[PDB]
């Protein structure tokens, strides 16, 4: 419902996808078995320091946009609430139900 | 030796050795006194810089992984 947690959550989605993006491998080099006495250093954890303010792993992929803690649905951008007045109004396209 | 209550030459002498195997053994000793320790910790990351022994291929100085195979 407040601010601060949209605020929080709308900075750590751009840089999760600018810095992790280009340091996908590196997560490779230090954690994963790719290594083996190969670096396994500080020199790299130099720059795993960036994607981690922001980063895929503090971004639960949620109130971007919207004033609702969880049920969220990172395809229409909104939660379970928002989803149901848009279907009522006919702002989404295809919206019907299953009868089978 | 006592006789008048005791029976003359025994035969509880049996045997050179007394070992035991399959039973109890080593519980603070076998012959003298024994007591161990023991070291583990979670995983070993004890040092700055491992060995994988599961995983033994190559480091690339790559950036893309997953990503990096389309």
């Amino acid at each position: 419902a407040k601010q601060s947690m949209k605020a929080r959550e709308v900075k750590r989605v751009a840089l999760a996808d600018k810095y992790f993006a280009k340091r996908a491998e590196l997560k490779a080099i230090i954690s994963d078995v790719n290594a083996s006495d190969e670096d396994r250093w500080n020199a790299v954890l130099k720059l795993q320091t960036l994607p981690r303010d922001s980063s895929p792993s503090r971004q639960r992929n949620r109130c971007r946009q919207t004033g609702r803690p969880h049920g969220f649905l990172r395809k229409f951008g909104l939660s379970r609430i928002k989803v149901r007045e848009a279907a009522m109004r006919g702002e989404i396209p295809g919206l019907k139900k299953a009868s089978w | 030796m006592k006789k008048d209550i005791h029976p003359k030459y025994e035969e509880i002498t049996a045997s050179c050795s007394c070992g035991n195997v399959m039973k109890i053994r080593s519980t603070v000793g076998h012959d003298l006194n024994l007591d161990v320790c023991s070291k583990c910790h979670p995983f070993f990351t004890g040092k700055q810089r491992d060995v994988a022994t599961g995983g033994r291929v190559d480091r690339f100085n790559k950036r893309f992984n997953i990503p990096g195979s389309k």
